[PDB]
């Protein structure tokens, strides 16, 4: 419950930041560019923290089993239950990665290791380039 | 016109921003080339080293030259005034006009 509690508080503050950026964008007059950058960076790094913390506690979330309350009436709130129950993605993202995979399209493994060696080589090359010139 | 010193100062500054533009352009080409390098054709691999080296050497010496300019600012300290003579020069030209008026052989 502790992990889900931390997820709750962090997601609540993320939703609060979203409500903020919403009600300062809803104005008919656009504020200064710099305030928009500050709000963007803060909210976006907060989203990063959301992702990282959700990553950290996957085991606690998975272990939990969902069950409706005995006191909760489904006869009158079945629509509300179904609203939270449904999880299928929005369609546009679906065909989005479908076209993405269409465009992308032992052989695969050796290309994978070739990518490994290119990555390592590029990292070493840029380390050497940084070391070549004194930046301090 | 301005004294020459300001002229080469502004030339050096203009060179500075042109070098910055060249650095941005070379960043564009290196970002371009890395894409196909990730794609998997090794022909343009040698060009990558040259592009990276030229990009870094363009980034460094530009900042170095700008640092030299800001340093020049440090020792350049200590190194209507025209109005004080302005009326005088006006005076001069007016009398010149009178001369042109005074001589009828020069009014042609």
């Amino acid at each position: 419950g502790q992990a889900l509690d931390a997820v709750r508080m962090r997601l609540a503050q993320l939703t609060h930041s979203l409500r903020r950026i919403r009600d300062e964008m809803s104005k008919a007059e656009l504020p200064q560019w710099y305030t928009l950058q500050s709000q963007l960076n803060v909210t976006l790094s907060q989203l990063v923290s959301v992702t990282s913390t959700l990553q950290h506690f996957q085991e606690t979330l998975d272990s939990t089993v969902v069950y409706p309350l005995p006191k909760f009436p489904t006869t009158s709130h079945e629509s509300l239950v179904t609203t939270l129950l449904r999880k299928k993605n929005i369609p546009e993202v679906d065909e989005w990665m479908k076209y993405v995979r269409e465009t992308s399209g032992e052989e695969i493994e050796k290309l994978l290791q070739q990518d490994r060696e290119i990555t390592n080589w590029a990292r070493t090359t840029f380390r050497n380039e940084y070391g070549k010139h004194d930046f301090k | 016109m301005q004294p020459p010193y300001i002229q080469e100062r502004l030339k050096s500054l203009n060179d500075i921003e042109t070098q910055l533009c060249s650095m941005l352009q070379e960043a564009s080409q290196v970002t371009f080339i890395f894409g196909e390098l990730k794609r998997g054709n090794e022909s343009v691999k040698p060009q990558f080293e040259n592009h990276v080296k030229q990009f870094y050497e363009r980034l460094d010496k530009s900042t170095t030259q700008l640092r030299k300019e800001i340093q020049l600012l440090d020792e350049n300290v200590g190194t209507n005034k025209k109005a004080l003579g302005q009326d005088t020069e006006k005076m001069e030209e007016q009398l010149d006009l009178l001369s042109a008026i005074l001589d009828p052989s020069k009014s042609k």
